[PDB]
């Protein structure tokens, strides 16, 4: 799911929930970005999963 | 915070949606035949109180949560599923006749409820 | 066997009037399908509508983006024009509220609470009871939670929504959806005003609105696209309406067709010219007249429950009837007789789906519909004629009970009114119900500072009030759904605030009991607990009428008012209307009964301490039925013309009145006190618990709102009026009701009439506003407890209406049998 | 107490109450938990005597002056 | 300095160059999305409260991103090449933005299957759609039909002014406003629990509105706290001790503001930038009133050269960089609005009215002479005592072709503010620009909550109405009044009166739209972020959006063509009057030798000739009155 | 057929195509007519009242 991912980080030790953080860089500019995961959410039809 | 308080059990009366949907049967241990339920007389909604539960109770889920130390009562309806309530009783006397006036203790005019026998 | 000579001699008043009445209209008494609830069940025949349901939700859904008048306007006018409409076999007057006349109307946006109990309700669903309950709860599906009491409960404070709907305290709904509404017949009812007249003033304001929005852009228009909106759906419903009237014309001539009978079809034909003139134009003789104000009620009933009948037939039938009847002698006095009694079997056979506290709390009938009759004019003469004498004569012969009369006495009446009247009583009818018009007028006068003209108008709104008819002293909302149950104050008082009914603390946490010191202290205790209540139920109603506008809304009662056609505005809104709102008071009497208990036996007697009181009151006088009886017998009683419980009373009334006189309604109006139970004393029989005063949980409450309890007077009926003399009608409260029963054998033969004037002499001379009667033998009742297989005409007077005996539950008819047999003399 | 039908042998408070329609008296109607059949009580002294049927009056009347007790 | 190169370098314009976006500009899906769930959520609560929980669930699950060197965050959109949408601004919009080319993501498909998707649900439900419904049916056909012009009606769309004298004082932020307002809505609930009376009924609705304001502000603190937990991350990442610092200052500086008043120059910065980012989550919010050198002023003064906390070259980085941030906002216009410009104002006068002109003026002059951003245009306010030395920074900005500051003449402005609004004296010096010639102080009662979005007037069609007898033939329908047949006419007065007529009722149309567009938008868009940060509305608690201008198109042709007509055919008689009318009806085919020939001697604007001067002041004049009629 | 056919419809008109389905119920306690509108080309379908000529 979320917890094995390289990009997902939980908000505090204690908390199941996360924010997913993605690297993008785009023709003009290289920028991060984040949004919310629940954590125990299925990676699914995820692109963006890493190990 | 009393707002917040009286919100919760206001939203707890107002169990509507699905529940609505599941008025056609009642099941074999439910809310409405146990002996701590006490009607609502204000309609025949099915709404009522529990004598022995309080406050944010919960029976629904297999984990209940028992809370008997509070002020206000547990909002159960008629038919409510009681098989995962440690202080449910099948109430001994149940009078059903619905053309006698409210009797929230003792009386259960849902149409549901008329094939009830002891 | 049962000869009329023998059912006279025997005191036998139901098989008599039977035996009395024509044919047509003994089939049009028989034809009736009983709209009562026994107890929470409707009778076993009664079905519930579908068709006006499907039919306004199926328009409902047409019209997502309309506002909420103009929506309503828009889906009733599709059920009129949809709806089933059927004419009797013998019916000579045409309009119903329903698809058939065994069958009761639903109002579907009321309540959620109230579709659920409509799905819960057993046996009024059709013979395919499974699609019968799979189409009620598609309906309610899509109609739960977009509903105005939905509303009302998420926008006031949780606390007030919890505990008013709690059913503990309030008996009343915060909306046009259930209730009543007054009607401005000075407006529609004048001779000169009908339908289309109304129609033509609406158009004449659309073409001067739309003219505003058609041209140069200022700040004035701009409030006036709502007001077309409003213009607009009043004028629809009423075309509606013409519709609707034209419908039952065209089947009227259909039937005409059919009929072999030349005398029947003469009379179709005539039912015919009756709808094509009635509502459109203004009535031109009896018939039309009573058409139009049956098809006025029956679209205000199609508009919303409309649980009360405000009329006054005689001041508003009585031109046309003296024209009629008397002036040209167009139709025999046996023909007005045969109209008027089919025009109230007509009224008594609507029926609707009500709330589980309104049909407990109005055991045998749909509502309380009460007639005034007699009076003043606005020039203050005598407004009784020849048409109230009709009237009472009908109500004899029909002997239908849920419609009963209230007449305005004032000292210039004639005896031969008063004979009527007394005769009307005598038969066992419980109405009319005699009330002192000077007084009443006074009050009016006093409370909402109604002119005189205006006030003499007045006619009852339910039960008890009254309410002018004038375009400003009519009120278009039941501001009396703050109802209260009294009891439940004392009660609060004893056990610090907290009701074992609800599993809930409800009252403020006023002190610990069981420590209370004094008797100034629990009055102190018993004032902030009736002024929490007062407050709670007045709020919750004053936020309900101040949005009902918006949440329901209402095209016919705007369309048939001169206040909303003149302005635009709803009819409920309270922009020129004053405010004629008060509090009515359940077992009233409760409170200062318990009070005089404990201010003699623990206070002043020492008799017993406020511990072992207060421990018997929980444990519900189980081991203590000894301390029950010496609370009974040694603490004085009201009606006894003592001091000791008068005077608690007063002060009780002040209280009362001096904050009613601070808080203030939607209008800015104030809010006094009705004492009066109605059946509301066995609906909470269960719910409030042991009072001091000797009850027990289960036990009823008091009859009536000022009247002793059961066999706890023993002086007489004279001290009783003593007693409720004391108090002061026009300052204490908007009015109290006093319930009483009279011996039949007494009130037979010829000195009965002198009897019943003197009581009446005393009544009025004590300035007491209102009085009872009920005159019905015990033995009478007891056969038809045993037996209802002939008793269906029996009439009890309840408490503010009459009902069927053998319609009433167990529990109402044991303590209606109960009522002291008071003797005149 | 005793039930007159059944003797079923429970406590005061076991038996249902319904009401007492003369407040000033000491005879009421409740209902037996096992038979379920209504029958008077009088609370005084703690004992049901017969069953009530529907024509019957037990309880009279304390005042008036048609049907006293 | 390289930051601010790279900055620069790293924007996507939001301009539209010839009436149309750049290639890389997309149109954001995820916004639309999020708003529609979360109003799909709750249907029984009314307008603000409803639309204060949507904002703060889509600002809860919005996509957030922080530039690789950026110092400020806050961005409306999911990205920094999107543009943001108004989802139930106008039905018009909704469709235009499905016609649009080129701004829809590479599964050009699925995403024109999503935006369908969304304006089948909000076709109906649109602020616009109910304007139209509320006003009489032949009005909202005229309207819509976009033959009389094209308008938004709705607060959706338009221009807001900001109380900034509220919250930008220093002594407020957003948790000072939600004690202030946990005040009133206690004060509210012990009134509605207490004695029942008229003056109560009210306060219920009033509690809503007050829940609603205090809701968006809780999403906007939680807001800014996801950016600082993504600085934390990336300052986790990050090896670069100078980038280090740099993130750790920004996870503290969202953390400090909007909740705490600001303690330095860069948490005011991020403040004032947060806020204005909240606010165009609201509606569209077509200007820019911010005035930075004011409100900014005393903590840029403390920092820089009170107590030399940060370098000077550092204030003029992080203004670049703010005025950067500022240039990467955009929504998307409808084709005739897209055809606006954020205007700040600089100098002026203080409440006393003496040299509110600071360091921080130089500063931001500097900053915009280094960035180059031409969005961002700032006009200075010019007293008769300016300091020599900010007109000469003023003079090089301006040398360097900039096209600002627009130096405005300050004394006469504030007279003529003074003039026709009569606000108080002091209160009319702390004014900024609202619209493009409109001035609006930002004091407590001075400040004007919201204006209307103008919409615009087609001044062709009146005088095609009045040859054609109201009759157009671009869409078969009877839209002008008939006044009468264009061939019977006795002079070119009675043709002024007959224009007069039908120009008269074209405006009257527009202005009652509009006038009752603005009377019901409370109801129809809340506006719950707007009024928590008016002080009006917090102290009574009511809605901050509680005169309606519209603009001239294609007035100049339409003189053009009276004059033509009033000299050729009757002045000089050349041709007769039915002439015109039957080339007019065949659009001038084959009657070139009559089109050239009217168009020829028939004067076009700009001739200086007194004849043609004579229907221009005619022309202007009525509808001159007619407008201050109206 | 359709309602043209069934002896229980009326139409409001002679040219009209609108009618009413006028039928004679009996109850147990009453008998009556019910109107109700019908449009004149509805089939019969499931109509158990439909009465041909
Ligand atoms: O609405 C009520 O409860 C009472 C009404 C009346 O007495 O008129
Ligand atoms: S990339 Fe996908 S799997 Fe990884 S954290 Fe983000 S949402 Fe979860
Ligand atoms: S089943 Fe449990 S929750 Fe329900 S009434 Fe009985 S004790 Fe209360
Ligand atoms: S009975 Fe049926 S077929 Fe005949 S007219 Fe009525 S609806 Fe039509
Ligand atoms: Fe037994």
């Amino acid at each position: 799911t979320c917890k094995e991912c390289r990009n997902y980080f939980p908000i505090n030790e204690e908390a199941s929930r996360g924010d997913c953080v993605r690297r993008i860089s785009d023709e003009r500019q290289s920028y991060y970005t984040a949004r919310p995961t629940t954590e125990a959410a299925k990676c699914e039809g995820c692109s963006d999963y890493l190990e | 915070s009393r707002r917040d308080e009286w919100k919760k059990l206001q939203e707890e009366m107002t169990r509507d949606g699905g529940e609505i949907k599941s008025l056609e049967t009642v099941p074999e241990q439910a809310c409405g035949i146990c002996l701590n339920f006490t009607d609502n007389a204000y309609g025949s909604d099915g709404r009522g109180s529990c004598n022995v539960l309080k406050a944010g109770s919960n029976i629904s889920l297999p984990d209940v949560i028992i809370t008997r130390s509070g002020e206000n009562g547990y909002i159960t309806f008629f038919n409510s599923d009681a098989k995962y309530c440690p202080n449910f009783e099948r109430m001994k006397l149940i009078d059903t006749d619905g053309h006698e006036c409210a009797d929230p203790i003792s009386r259960r005019v849902q149409r549901q409820l008329s094939s009830i026998k002891k | 066997c049962e000869t009329v000579e023998e059912l006279r001699e025997n005191q036998q008043w139901w098989w008599l009037a039977e035996r009395e009445r024509s044919a047509r209209l003994d089939y049009l008494r028989k034809a009736t399908w009983k709209k009562g609830a026994l107890g929470g069940n409707y009778f076993d025949g009664i079905r519930l509508d579908l068709e006006y349901p499907t039919l306004f939700t199926e328009a409902w859904k047409k019209y997502p983006n309309d506002p909420s008048m103009l929506r309503r306007a828009k889906a009733t006018a599709y059920v009129l024009d949809n709806i089933s409409i059927f004419i009797t076999d013998s019916a000579q007057l045409v309009g119903y509220v329903g698809s058939a006349p065994h069958t009761i109307a639903w109002r579907v946006d009321g309540a959620s609470t109230v579709n659920s109990e409509v799905y819960n309700e057993p046996g009024i669903h059709a013979e395919p009871e499974a699609e019968s309950l799979k189409k009620v709860a598609e309906i309610n599906s899509y109609w739960n939670g977009q509903t105005a009491v939905d509303k009302v409960g998420r926008l006031i404070d949780p606390e007030d929504a919890v505990k008013f709907f709690s059913g503990a305290i309030g008996w009343g709904t915060p909306s046009s959806a259930f209730g009543y509404s007054g009607k401005n017949f000075e407006y529609f009812m004048k001779g000169d005003r009908a339908f289309s007249q109304i129609i033509a003033e609406i158009d004449e304001k659309i073409d001067e609105a739309e003219e505003a929005t058609i041209g140069t852009p200022s700040p004035h228009i701009l409030p006036l696209y709502d007001k077309l909106n409003n213009w607009h759906a009043m004028k629809l419903v009423l075309e509606a309406a013409i519709r609707f009237a034209g419908r039952y014309a065209r089947l009227a001539r259909v039937m005409a067709a059919k009929e072999t009978d030349e005398q029947r079809k003469k009379e179709l034909l005539r039912v015919a010219e009756t709808c094509e003139r009635v509502p459109a134009n203004p009535p031109r003789n009896l018939q039309e007249s009573l058409q139009y104000e049956h098809f006025v009620q029956v679209l205000a009933r199609y508009e919303a429950h409309e649980g009360a009948w405000p009329s006054r037939p005689d001041y508003y039938h009585g031109p046309l009837y003296a024209k009629d009847v008397e002036v040209e002698k167009n139709i025999t006095e046996s023909e007005a007789i045969d109209l008027v009694g089919e025009y109230m079997i007509r009224c008594s056979e609507y029926g609707s789906f009500s709330p589980r506290y309104m049909r407990e709390g109005l055991q045998g009938v749909t509502g309380t519909f009460v007639w005034t009759l007699g009076g003043v004019n606005q020039d203050g003469t005598d407004a009784c004629n020849g048409m109230t004498i009709a009237l009472l004569k009908a109500a004899r012969l029909v002997r239908v009970a849920n419609p009963t009369f209230g007449f305005r006495w004032h000292p210039k009446v004639s005896n031969e009114v008063l004979r009527e009247c007394f005769e009307c009583i005598r038969q066992g009818l419980g109405y009319p119900t005699l009330r002192n018009d000077p007084v009443l007028i006074q009050n009016t006068m006093h409370w909402y500072g109604h002119p005189l003209e205006e006030a003499r108008t007045w006619v009852h709104m339910a039960c008890m009030s009254p309410n002018p008819t004038t375009k400003h002293g009519t009120s278009p909302f039941r501001m009396a759904s703050a109802t209260m149950n009294s009891a439940k104050t004392i009660e609060y008082v004893l056990h610090n605030g907290y009701d074992r009914v609800v599993n809930m603390q409800m009252g403020p946490k006023t002190g610990d009991a069981r420590e209370i010191k004094d008797f100034e202290d629990l009055f102190e205790r018993w004032t902030v607990q009736l002024k929490w209540l007062m407050n709670l139920l007045v709020r919750t109603v004053n936020l309900g009428r101040f949005k009902d506008p918006e949440f329901f809304g209402r095209p016919f009662l705007s369309a048939i008012t001169e206040r909303a056609v003149e302005h635009g505005i709803d009819a409920v809104s309270p922009e020129g209307e004053r405010g004629n709102a008060w509090v009515t008071a359940f077992t009233w009497i409760e409170n200062v009964d318990s009070m005089a208990a404990i201010k003699k036996l623990v206070f002043d007697d020492k008799k017993y301490t406020m511990s072992q009181l207060i421990d018997a009151l929980e444990a519900e006088w189980d081991g203590y039925e000894q301390m029950r009886l010496d609370f009974v017998k040694n603490g004085p009683k009201w009606g006894n013309d003592d001091d000791y419980v008068d005077d608690i009373m007063l002060r009780c009334l002040s209280v009362a009145a001096e904050h009613s006189r601070n808080i203030q309604c939607t209008s800015g109006n104030c809010w006094p006190i009705l004492p009066e139970n109605v059946s509301g004393n066995i609906h909470y029989a269960n719910i409030v618990g042991a009072l001091p005063n000797g009850r027990r949980r289960g036990d009823a409450l008091y009859d009536g709102g000022v009247s002793p309890g059961p066999g706890l007077d023993k002086a007489g009926p004279t001290a009783v009026l003593k007693s409720v003399g004391k108090i002061d009608h026009v300052n204490q409260g908007r009015s109290f009701l006093l319930n009483q029963r009279l011996s039949p054998t007494q009130l037979a033969g010829d000195k009965g009439f002198q009897l019943w004037n003197s009581y009446v002499r005393t009544w009025a001379e004590l300035g007491i506003d209102h009085i009872q009667f009920n005159v019905i033998s015990d033995k009478v009742l007891r056969a038809a407890q045993n037996d209802p297989e002939g008793y269906q005409e029996v009439i009890v007077r309840v408490a503010g209406y009459s009902a069927h005996f053998i319609d009433i539950s167990r529990k109402t008819q044991d303590n209606i049998i109960q009522r002291t047999v008071q003797g005149l003399g | 107490m005793k039930c007159t039908e059944c003797g079923h042998e429970a406590e005061v408070m076991k038996f249902r109450y319904h009401y007492n329609p003369r407040i000033d008296a000491s005879l009421s109607l409740r209902q037996c938990p096992e038979c379920q059949a209504v029958v008077t009580v009088d609370e005084l002294k703690r004992e049901v005597l017969g069953r009530m049927h529907n024509g019957d009056d037990p309880w009279g009347k304390s005042a008036g002056i048609e049907n006293l007790a």
